[PDB]
């Protein structure tokens, strides 16, 4: 898939190691980079294989509270999150906000997967000189991007 | 160029000279301090040795006794003794006891807390107002409240009456609410808390109530404040289940928005601001005026307004004498502010695919017609209705 | 007579609400004459509105 | 008790848009793809079927392309089933017409009470709007050859060209570019197989997925012509663009 | 461009270079409470820090066996004996008590229980709202002075009558009229203590949570004599009585029943005057308001167009004007309005006498005021719906 | 959704409530019945100077000696309006007499019961509402000058004097002091403009005003725009006498 | 005995001083102190106030 | 059999679904009308601006009724098609039964009749659609604009806009229009009405449509090259 | 007696079909199978039998039934439904080309009968 491999290394490798190619330019840093797809297409292998040259820490992150349990639950954490991936930038926050597990939550309230997402949005576009310096990348995946909240 | 480098040059010839200067005096010139800092250090640290065990304090009685807790679990009815102030003992509060006879030593303990962490913010913005420039008037009325009885005590003493409160942000969507508040806390310098309003609902219950009273205890303590509380539409929808959600946890969340902002509790100065786009959804019991006083209202701006806006976000973007700045104004008719952000965004993304690192007349013209196919494809009427 | 559904939870509320109105003129007896409007002043009962069309 | 259980397709939106028909626009966009193009020199109606399999009869059927009179056809987008009703209620409509005037109905007529018919299913009467929308290729005297759209709303424009179906915007950037005012029937027979033979989801453009006919006014004595091709006269054409 | 670049890459090592050796150095440098007078404390405090006075590992008795036994809270059982010269009444049912570190003894007993605490921070301090603050000199405002301050600073003559003095009282209406304004009020004039709480407060996810929390802030208030215990926002747990037969409204009316038993209680209560400040009397429970816990109930009106007229000479005094302001001409203007929206035409012509550059609010800037709130404050109807009945 | 059908279980069908907001949304309607000449005037509410005044209609003709002005919205009135104007007509050609001014009301109040839920081939023709008032007012030989209100409740009562509209309660107030029993025509014409001036959003004129009487000779007959003006100008005189 | 009804009807009243009067040992329990927080101790407090009522 | 009542009255005094039958009209097209002393004039902005669109045989949204009664309609245009109908139908059997064409005032109490009479019964939904109705009265000489809602209220005016962005070109209006003085020709008229249009169609002569009426059934649209023409001198004169 | 399903009870998804319509498919997949199978010079229609006991004889049931003598018909999916389709069919035939043009109909002309009542099935409430 040799289309897919040079779309995303343009936008989230060009704008860390070369911030000035992106400041004469005057574009204003990517933000939010939604991976979409029907499942089983490589959504996550794909940026697993640019987190390895640029030299990410890939932090597969997913609702998953066996790992936290400093807080916990991950519905508060945000600044925590940042924190441990701020320290060890360079960093690709994998965020794989599900939206596929039913009407009852996904058509209901828009998941409790994106909830997390857009907390998270909203505080590190901006805090302290990292919202064009930003070294913890915003990777969305969902099934197709259309089903997210149409906020987002 | 070298404006800034005479200065910075000039705060690294008082840092370095000053560290000397309090460097050598802390270890060669005592006469002030030299006999009489060296009896006090040593009589408080022969008195209470080490290990010094830190306690938990649950209740004061005014003969000087406390009942400590260790957070162990043994609990203690220990002495107040010696080198000690009452003024900081109170509920909560850590203390110092002697690891064997338990007498409260003194109190000098405050541990950060990573649940005050997510609330306080370390932030400074790297823009200030005139980035938001255009809509003049609407950060012409949150400047009267919250900036000018601070800087000017003189005026609210003149006409007497009590001072404003508050205000909410609510209108169309890409007229700027967001940066208009990262604009009002970074001019004033003053302790700006910030919290999105979607973690005061968790799938835990009754823990609502727990967090935004927590909330206004670090505020009112570090006051003057802004509270930021950014998107409180948000408590509107999100929920996890039904009773995570539903009315049993948004009448939780309003009871608690109630008490914080006026109630018995006689709050200290917390200025509260709230970012939103649903008016007709909140509590009846704020959008009272008297407590949160002029309310302001946004639209998508016109078209002289519209110039001033284009002409910050184009600075940026390199420069030529074939840019129709005026051009892409005109054809949009009332169109929002976050279009235009995400047309000057589109134009150095094409000019990158070329790497042609010029932008001229023709990547403007081109970036338009992406921002127009998408919010267009996205209207499904075709022909209409 | 001039009580009907009143509970006897209502009528401690009647009584002591007449002592009241004794207390307020000064009197030093509460007289037959305040145990009566005392009655209209705790019925469970203000009415909603007055009628528009009933 | 039964409001409970009514949809209320017929109420407005806090949008002041009918949520339903926006639904039915979406079940045409499911459907295959049919493409109207104007020329001076006749009208050349194409459209691809949805429908694919080996199995299937192309000699026998007509599915997309209906004749409503001698001078008038139609190209179908959506559910067959539903169409099928409009489809003979214009026939009827049609003939109505030409007993009380001995006159050929005139497209604009045609066209304007079959959008009646469809915009009353959504003004009263809970009843589900119809998932169809046709294109509508007509000769008269008056205004020479005209074509039509009318959409499940029950409003319809004219145009020089137009696309229903699949892949609507594909479409309509490849005609933009390509139509010319002038061209002959030959020319424009030409640029419909063009445009029908990119958007094809199926990667080959086979000669039964496809219906063409025309509406020509070269035929002698002044007389105009409609025609559907048989499936094997599509396919001699299909060599002659080089499409295999 | 290039002799400037050169400068931009010093700018960036040196401001971080310089910041890290300046925060370590300067500390908290040996800063500890004490100050100049615990210098003396320190011959006093020496010879008893010694004594074995402290520590007294707490405990707490669970059986007087007519000897005493002790349950500590680490979870091992032992019995104990008298002290020094102890009286065998101190020791009772519940009450901690202090025991000697090693062999367990009783010295000195101690108040009980450890959960009070989450009770002492509900209480304020005398606040400031004084007693004339309030709007109008309506009569409703002395029927809060003849149910809650009459009876305790003079119980002589309620005890001449005979009745049972009325003890509760029902504050409720729209808002804006001061509910939470007049029992600030009453808690500065009658100097009983006064006990707020949130009811909203007390919401756990572990049942019956607020069940310990309401026990305990009860005896708080039982032991104290003259005291007012204020319970705001009680539209949660205080709502109706019903059983959804699927939900989660089992924890939710746990809380209310134990609320409902202590009031009424086994032994009555012992000078308790009962406050409630709600916003409808219409969802509130049928066991809460049913008339011997409410006693006399005073709904706070709407201000009439002679109670905004009064209202109105509470904050146009405060301003500086000029003289002649009929206080009648700015009340007629303005339709029905709350004495909260009457407070802030103040605030809003403080605001454009700033703007027009005055150092008089004059009358003037209270005509254009009045336009501009009106409308502006009157549109939209928050939710402008609300109903959910049918 | 409540029912048409449903009762609160107050007694009261939720809809009636909501019907007697929408009186009190619509403009200011006075009417002064005294013993010499009822007069209505309204306040018209032009709302753009674009806008042509006197194409407005709030003071409506039923016959040629029953006058009404109505409060709400102007267009639930068009029906109710029209069908007045049938019954009062139809009775003019069975007895060839002037209606009562009582029956008149009575069958207005007929049709604003209506609003049924339309059950078998029973003719309701509306389903909802009628969210209007009426001061329907006349004079015939029975009783003298009369004055009725309606309600879209069906229920009617006679007034001495009634307004309704926004400025529906202070005008109330007003009108229990000044109202009497020995009021003159010319006294009562300037009295009801001085009431309607106090809650009229704007400047007393005759750009947003309307006036109108039904006097025994006369019949019914709104005034000249050119009188107006003149009435107004006379009110401020008797003030600045003051 | 269960007494049940409306409001006011002295109940809670009626019971505490005809239980008093006749000496019979008449123990004070209210149901919302069964319902605990803790995972098995309101079966633990079930049984204790049995067990003294026993005796 | 479908009757279920869809003026469900709000509590606060309103109806829901009329509020968003306002809401309807907004969304669509503009339209705006002035009257002069001895004309009216109907502009409307097409949105049928697309290459390879016809514009001879598709409709253009203003309407004629009536040999002297012209319409134009925003919102809903599936919609319009119903209040040209039954006007139509209207004028004819008024000339069958009482002679002599409409009256200007009559027919527009007929059209905002049918609007009015949708919210009645509860099978059917609110037209969300206002009109400018426009014409002289038979055998005379009286401009008359009449606009009306799908309330069902109307009124005469002497200018108006309805459909999108209506509010700027009632601000544009206020100021240049009077009152007391309307436009004194024909030509002054309409230059003023197109200066009006070209606030909110950002210029272009081909995007906008001008039909004029005056008395004695002229009703005639200008072409293209007559709307060029006119755009051209008001570039001239405001560009000096 | 009063219906109060006037109101129509098929109406698209917000995701674009008629969710009734889908149903109606699956319904039909699990039927009992049959075949059909062209030849040049006659078709062939066969269908399995699937009775609930050896007691009931499925002889008197028949699942293949005449339309018009040239026209027969066989089905899967809902057995009640065959049951009245059949006569729906068979008669409305005859009210249409029996009276009115002597001879049964054309096979593609009966075809489009049966499919005038399956639509109008959806669009009636
Ligand atoms: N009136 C304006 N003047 C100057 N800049 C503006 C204006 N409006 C929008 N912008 C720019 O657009 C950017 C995107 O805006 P932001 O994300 O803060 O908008 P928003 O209205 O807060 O969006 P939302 O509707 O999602 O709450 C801003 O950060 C700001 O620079
Ligand atoms: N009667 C009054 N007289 C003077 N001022 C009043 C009066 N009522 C309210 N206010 C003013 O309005 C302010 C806010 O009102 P307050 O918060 O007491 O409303 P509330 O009655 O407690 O309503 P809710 O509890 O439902 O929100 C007060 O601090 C006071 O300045
Ligand atoms: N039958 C009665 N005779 C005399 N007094 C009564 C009677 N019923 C109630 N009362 C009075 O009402 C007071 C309140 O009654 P109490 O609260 O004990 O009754 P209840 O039925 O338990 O009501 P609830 O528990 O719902 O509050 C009693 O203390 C008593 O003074
Ligand atoms: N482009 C690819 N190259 C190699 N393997 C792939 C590719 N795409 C998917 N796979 C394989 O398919 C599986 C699914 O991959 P994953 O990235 O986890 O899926 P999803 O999109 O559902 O998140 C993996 O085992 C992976 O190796
Ligand atoms: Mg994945
Ligand atoms: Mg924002
Ligand atoms: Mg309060
Ligand atoms: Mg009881």
């Amino acid at each position: 898939l040799t289309k897919q491999i040079k779309e995303i290394k343009e936008v989230i490798e060009l704008p860390v190691k070369h911030p000035e190619l992106f400041e004469s330019l005057g574009i204003a840093q990517p933000k939010g980079v939604i991976l979409y797809g029907p499942p089983g297409t490589g959504k996550t292998l794909l940026a697993r294989a640019v987190a390895h040259h640029t030299d990410c820490k890939f932090i597969r992150v997913s609702g998953a509270e066996l790992v936290q349990k400093y807080i916990g639950e991950g519905s508060r954490m945000v600044r925590e999150l940042f924190v441990m991936a701020r320290e060890h930038a360079p960093s690709i926050i994998f965020m794989d906000e599900i939206d596929s597990i039913g009407s009852t939550r996904v058509e209901g309230s828009g998941g409790g997967d994106s909830e997390v997402q857009r907390t998270m949005l909203e505080l590190l576009n901006q805090l302290d000189g990292f919202e064009t310096s930003k070294n913890i990348k915003i990777i969305m995946a969902t099934n197709r991007l259309d089903i997210l909240d149409p906020a987002l | 160029t070298r404006c800034k480098l005479k200065l910075l040059r000039m705060e690294r010839i008082k840092d370095h000279l000053l560290l000397e200067e309090e460097f050598v005096s802390n270890s060669e010139i005592l006469k002030p301090f030299e006999k009489k800092q060296e009896e006090e250090k040593k009589q408080l640290e022969e008195i209470r040795g080490n290990p010094l065990s830190i306690g938990t304090l649950e209740e004061i009685i005014d003969d000087d006794h406390a009942i400590v807790t260790s957070p162990t679990m043994p609990d203690y009815y220990v002495s107040i003794l010696s080198f000690v102030d009452k003024e900081l003992l109170e509920p909560g509060c850590s203390v110092l006891l002697h690891h064997k006879t338990m007498s409260i030593v003194g109190v000098l303990q405050d541990d950060a807390d990573p649940m005050v962490s997510v609330m306080k913010m370390d932030k400074s913005p790297t823009e200030s107002y005139s980035d938001i420039g255009g809509l003049e008037s609407q950060i012409q009325e949150i400047k009267e409240s919250v900036e000018l009885p601070l800087t000017h005590p003189e005026l609210y003493e003149e006409m007497g009456i009590k001072p404003p409160k508050g205000v909410i942000l609510y209108g169309a969507p890409g007229t700027g609410k967001t940066l208009l508040a990262k604009a009002v806390a970074n001019q004033t310098s003053a302790t700006f808390l910030r919290i999105v309003g979607s973690e005061l609902i968790q799938k835990y219950l009754g823990d609502g109530p727990r967090l935004c009273r927590q909330i206004f205890k670090v505020a009112g303590e570090n006051a003057p404040s802004i509270v930021f509380i950014d998107e409180i539409d948000a408590i509107g929808t999100k929920r996890y289940d039904s009773n995570s959600g539903g009315e049993r946890e948004i009448q939780r969340t309003m009871l608690e928005l109630l008490n914080q902002l006026d109630g018995f509790d006689d709050r200290g100065d917390v200025k509260v601001i709230m970012a939103t786009n649903k008016i007709e959804t909140l509590d009846p019991a704020l959008i009272r005026p008297g407590r949160i006083d002029r309310k302001i209202l946004f639209e998508n701006p016109d078209l002289s307004t519209k110039k001033k806006i284009l002409g910050i976000h184009t600075s940026k973007m390199n420069l030529s004498e074939d840019v129709n700045l005026e051009t892409l104004v005109t054809t949009k008719d009332d169109l929002s502010g976050a279009d235009i952000q995400a047309m000057c965004t589109e134009a150095g993304l094409l000019a990158l695919r070329e790497r042609r690192m010029q932008v001229t007349a023709e990547d403007f013209k081109q970036a338009k017609e992406r921002v127009m196919k998408n919010k267009v494809e996205e209207n499904l009427e075709g022909l209409y209705l | 007579r001039s009580t009907d559904e009143f509970n006897g939870a209502q009528l401690k509320a009647v009584t002591v609400e007449a002592g009241m109105i004794a207390l307020r003129n000064g009197q030093s007896s509460v007289k037959h004459e305040d145990f009566v409007e005392g009655i209209s002043e705790v019925q469970a009962r203000k009415s909603k509105s007055v009628s528009f069309y009933a | 008790g039964s409001r409970r259980y009514d949809s209320r397709t017929t109420i407005f939106s806090p949008e002041g848009r009918l949520y339903q028909v926006e639904y039915a626009l979406e079940s045409i966009s499911h459907a295959g793809t049919a493409i109207g193009i104007m020329a001076s020199d006749g009208i050349v109606l194409a459209a691809e079927r949805k429908v694919t399999s080996t199995l299937l009869e192309q000699d026998t059927s007509t599915e997309k392309l209906y004749k409503l009179n001698d001078k008038i056809a139609v190209a179908v987008a959506g559910l067959t089933a539903d169409a099928e009703i409009l489809i003979n209620t214009a026939r009827i409509h049609a003939q109505n017409y030409l007993k009380t005037y001995n006159e050929d109905i005139p497209v604009e007529i045609l066209v304007r009470r079959l959008s009646d018919i469809k915009q009353g299913y959504t003004q009263h009467g809970g009843l589900r709007p119809f998932g169809v929308s046709f294109i509508y290729a007509g000769y008269d005297d008056r205004y020479g050859y005209q074509l039509y759209t009318s959409n499940p709303s029950g409003n319809y424009t004219g145009w020089k060209a137009i696309s229903v179906g699949a892949n609507t915007s594909a479409a309509q950037t490849l005609l933009q570019m390509d139509y010319k005012d002038d061209m002959k029937v030959d020319d424009a027979i030409e640029l419909a197989l063009k445009t029908l033979s990119k958007t094809t989801d199926s990667s080959a453009l086979t000669y039964d997925r496809l219906e063409f006919a025309t509406i020509r006014k070269g035929a002698n004595d002044g007389e105009v012509y409609q025609k559907i091709f048989k499936p094997q006269e599509i396919k001699d054409i299909l060599v002659k663009t080089g499409i295999t | 461009a290039a002799p400037y670049a050169a400068k931009l890459k010093q700018t960036e090592n040196d401001l971080k270079d310089i910041e890290a050796r300046i925060k370590e150095k300067a500390g908290v440098k040996e800063s500890d409470t004490g100050l100049a007078p615990s210098h003396l404390w320190d011959i006093m405090g020496d010879r008893q820090r010694l004594g074995e006075e402290h520590p007294l590992q707490v405990a707490r008795c669970t059986k007087i066996i007519k000897k005493y036994v002790i349950n500590l809270k680490q979870i091992a059982k032992f019995v104990v004996g008298l002290g020094e010269r102890v009286s065998p009444t101190d020791i009772e049912e519940g009450m901690r008590v202090g025991v000697d570190r090693s062999k367990y003894n009783i010295e000195l007993p101690l108040p009980p229980r450890i959960d009070p605490s989450v009770t002492m921070m509900t209480v304020e301090e005398k606040p400031d709202v004084t007693y004339s603050d309030v709007g109008g000199c309506k009569d409703q405002i002395e029927k809060l002075r003849e149910v809650v301050e009459l009876p305790l600073l003079s119980p002589e003559r309620f005890a001449t009558l005979g009745i049972d003095p009325p003890k509760g009282i029902l504050l409720y209406g729209p808002p804006g009229t001061g509910k939470t304004l007049c029992a600030r009020a009453v808690a500065n004039r009658t100097d009983a203590t006064f006990i707020r709480v949130i009811g909203s407060e007390l919401v756990q996810k572990y049942v019956g949570e607020g069940a310990r929390m309401v026990r305990e802030l009860f005896e708080m208030a039982r032991t104290k004599k003259a005291c007012i215990i204020f319970f705001d926002e009680i539209d949660a747990v205080g709502g109706a009585r019903f059983d959804d037969g699927a939900g989660g409204d089992n924890e939710v009316q746990r809380t209310m029943l134990e609320l409902i038993t202590q009031l009424d209680g086994f032994d009555p209560r012992g000078n308790i005057k009962v406050m409630f400040a709600t916003n409808r009397p219409n969802t509130l429970d049928p066991a809460l308001l049913r008339p011997g816990r409410i006693d006399r109930k005073v709904e706070f009106s709407l201000p009439d167009l002679e109670g905004r007229a009064n209202i109105f000479r509470i904050h146009s005094k405060s301003m500086s004007v000029e003289r002649g302001i009929r206080w009648e001409l700015i009340s007629r203007l303005c339709p029905n309005s709350t004495g909260a929206e009457l407070r802030s035409v103040c605030t809003e012509a403080g605001m454009f006498a700033i703007r027009a550059r005055r150092k008089v609010a004059t009358e003037k800037d209270f005509l254009k005021a009045v336009d501009k709130v009106i409308s502006g404050y009157k549109k939209f109807s928050s939710t402008s719906r609300y109903m959910q009945y049918n | 959704d409540r029912g048409v059908s449903t009762f609160s279980p107050e007694g009261r069908l939720f809809q009636v409530e909501y019907s007697l907001e929408a009186i009190k949304l619509g403009s200011t309607a006075i009417g002064i019945a005294t013993k010499e000449g009822v007069v209505l005037g309204v306040e018209k509410r032009a709302t753009s100077p674009l806008l042509e005044s006197d194409s407005i209609e709030k003071i409506v003709e039923i016959d040629r000696h029953i006058g009404c002005a109505m409060s709400g919205l102007t267009a639930d009135a068009r029906s109710m309006i029209e069908h007045a104007r049938t019954a009062a007509v139809t009775h003019n050609l069975y007895y060839d007499e002037d209606i009562n001014v009582e029956s008149l009301t009575q069958s207005v109040c007929d049709l604003a019961l209506r609003f049924g839920e339309g059950a078998s081939g029973e003719e309701r023709l509306m389903s909802r509402p009628f969210g209007v008032a009426l001061l329907i007012a006349g004079h015939d030989a029975d009783d003298g000058y009369q004055l009725f209100h309606a309600e879209p409740s069906g229920t009617f009562y006679r007034y001495n004097a009634k307004a309704i509209g926004s400025g529906s309660e202070g005008a109330q107030a007003e009108l229990l002091n000044e109202w009497h029993s020995s009021l003159t025509l010319k006294e009562a014409e300037l009295l009801v403009l001085k009431i309607l001036k106090q809650v009229m959003e704007e400047k007393l004129d005759e750009n947003n005003a309307q006036l109108s009487c039904i006097t025994k000779q006369d019949g019914f007959k709104i005034y000249d725009n050119e009188k107006t003006a003149e009435l107004i100008k006379e009110l401020k005189e008797k003030e600045a006498a003051e | 005995a269960l007494m049940y009804g409306p409001p006011g009807t002295g109940k809670t009243l009626l019971a505490r001083a005809c239980a008093a009067q006749t000496n019979a040992t008449f123990l004070k329990l209210a149901a919302p102190q069964l319902v605990q927080m803790y995972i098995g101790e309101g079966a633990k407090l079930v049984r204790d106030a049995f067990a003294l009522a026993k005796e | 059999g479908y009757d279920r009542a869809l003026s469900i009255f709000s509590p606060d005094g309103h109806i829901f679904q009329v509020e968003y039958a306002l809401e309807a009209v907004k969304r669509g097209t503009c339209a705006v009308g002035v009257k002069g002393k001895n004309c009216v004039v109907l502009g409307c902005e097409r949105r049928s601006t697309l290459k390879l669109q016809d514009t001879r045989i598709t409709p253009s949204k203003v309407s004629k009724i009536d040999s002297h009664v012209v319409l134009s309609f925003s919102g809903l245009n599936a919609d319009s098609r119903i209040l040209i109908e039954k006007a139509r139908v209207e004028a004819q059997s008024h000339r069958l039964t009482l002679e002599d064409p409409v009256t200007v005032e009559y027919l527009t109490r007929y059209v905002a009749g049918v609007q009015q009479r949708y919210t009645q019964s509860g099978g059917v939904r609110p037209f969300g659609v206002s009109t400018l109705i426009a014409g002289f009265d038979p055998r005379d000489d009286e401009p008359k604009l009449y606009q009306t809602e799908p309330s069902g209220i109307y009124s005469s005016w002497s200018a108006q806009t309805i459909g999108r962005n209506s509010k700027t070109v009632r601000e544009f209006l206020e100021k240049n229009y009077d009152r007391k003085e309307p436009p004194a020709t024909v030509e002054e008229c309409v230059k003023l009405t197109v200066r009006s249009l070209l606030e909110v169609v950002q210029t272009g002569a081909k995007n906008i449509e001008i039909t004029v009426v005056k008395p004695d059934s002229d009703i005639v649209a200008l072409s293209s090259e007559e709307i060029n023409q006119y755009v051209t001198q008001i570039e001239q004169e405001k560009q000096e | 007696m009063t219906d109060r399903y006037s109101f129509s009870l098929t109406t698209f998804s917000p995701s674009g079909k008629l969710g009734q319509i889908d149903y109606a498919l699956t319904a039909v997949k699990q039927g009992v199978t049959s075949l059909g199978i062209k030849a040049t010079n006659g078709v062939v229609i066969a269908t399995e039998k699937k009775s609930s006991s050896p007691l009931a004889m499925s002889e008197t049931l028949s699942k293949v039934s005449l339309l018009t003598p040239d026209i027969g018909a066989v089905y899967s999916g809902m057995g009640p439904d065959y049951r009245v389709l059949v006569d729906k069919s068979r008669k409305v035939a005859h009210t249409s080309y029996k009276r009115i043009y002597g001879e049964y109909p054309p096979t593609k002309l009966l075809v489009s009968e049966v499919a005038k009542i399956m639509q109008e099935a959806t669009q009636s409430g």
